[PDB]
């Protein structure tokens, strides 16, 4: 069913739990303070309107709070704004009673990174994914040393099609 | 006492697409590879770590149509198999 | 008639330490990666995947020492899995 | 027995290959012609002797020809003839008739990349693992479309001891 708290996300048995010394650890259900943080910028100052945004921030969200993550969403920002916001993040107490973390990014995006709000070709507001390893890595997020962090980002990376033709 | 740890480990990322390429958004559907994501984890986080399902989202953009793009996985540290065990 | 491709896919990169930091190589043992990987290629490629060896390795590296590196897998657009059936 | 062709290679039974829809086609044994390269540096112009090289490159070619694979061993190269080396390795007719192809590259390295043998802070000569890529991808090596394709790098990625300290 549906209505529970997993909502669509099909269910692990029991029996398909103890089937599966090689796994992430996972913290009692009753006490882990799971969480997770959506970034989508819809509205830019140079770049086109993202409509369509609001169906991938309501889908994540739901789908990680399925997974049992407490969801903090934060819209429209700059690359600096997009820093502040995972600096904060990494230093959330939840972490240290937290088996694991997701991270979301949604946005315009080019060869260098991900846009900010502010982003243009003449003055760039990009954010690197590099940036997001190193704001959440054990110097900088010890908290969650030894702990899975799955990086989600939806982002253009340049402007070609990825495509090349053959002949069969 | 104090203890050595590695800086960047038990990391995954997962990108739209590859370097160079676009990704794509329906206006009223949503991001391609969002709406993709969201599906192979609502079916497969049951029986697959998160590695395999990333796979399985790539397998399902193999065949290029006139909006194409390849999901990629990216600086992984994982040392182990992340399950989510949904439901518990 | 012409069809499309995917112009990057089935890749797997394997790097021997994370990016800023440093790899280590014994003076007459050789590169501790490469040997490392060479041992665990030998001992899982008839059972594992590409996938899973290279996890393996990055879990074999994962209690730090004086000489600490941990290996990567990147841009990865495998769709599906590597075996390497040696004997076949 | 390590007599064979696969050396210490542990086989993969018929028992456990039919108890392996999502997994890459193998060719036949017979008539497969799987080709793999490896660039070495070993011997520099301004940076050290890289002591041991010769140990990764038996080990590394025994390995690769265990597996089935017709081993280039290429020592000594700048950026350039690495370059030269694999748009030659991209171009080779039996790719054609393999299944897949593997590619080793160990030297020193930087953040940027790897070092060729002429590379000095002064001079930089790097062959960026972008241009790896591209020079394997669909477009500038299609015989190896829809086919694995490996890429082992050895070399540092910076100065940085990758570790940060915490106390239990």
């Amino acid at each position: 069913t549906s209505s529970g708290s997993e909502g669509n996300v099909k269910l692990c048995s029991l029996e398909e739990a103890q089937r599966i010394a090689e796994i992430y650890p996972i913290m009692d259900k009753s006490s882990r303070t799971r969480l997770a943080l959506i970034i989508c910028n819809e509205e830019f100052d140079s770049i086109p309107r993202r409509t369509g945004a609001e169906v991938d921030i309501t889908g994540m969200t739901m789908l990680l709070q399925n997974l049992g993550y407490s969801v903090d969403v934060k819209k429209n920002l700059t690359a600096s704004d997009m820093t502040t916001e995972l600096e904060a993040f990494a230093h959330r107490p939840e972490h240290k009673t937290s088996d694991s973390t997701f991270l979301v990014f949604m946005s315009h995006g080019i060869r260098e990174g991900i846009c900010g709000k502010k982003h243009s070709e003449q003055v760039p507001d990009i954010l690197q994914l590099n940036a997001i390893f190193n704001m959440l890595n054990t110097k900088n997020c010890p908290s969650l040393k030894d702990k899975p962090k799955v990086i989600i980002i939806q982002a253009c990376r340049g402007d070609s099609p990825g495509v090349v033709w053959f002949k069969d | 006492a104090i203890k050595k740890a590695h800086i960047e480990k038990d990391f995954i990322a997962f990108c739209s697409s590859t370097p160079d390429n676009v990704s794509w958004r329906h206006p009223t559907m949503g991001s391609v590879f969002i709406g993709r994501l969201i599906e192979h984890m609502q079916e497969y986080a049951c029986s697959c770590d998160v590695e395999e399902i990333f796979r399985k989202v790539r397998f399902s953009f193999e065949q290029p149509d006139g909006r194409a793009q390849m999901p990629t996985t990216d600086r992984v540290t994982l040392t182990r198999c992340f399950y989510l065990f949904p439901g518990h």
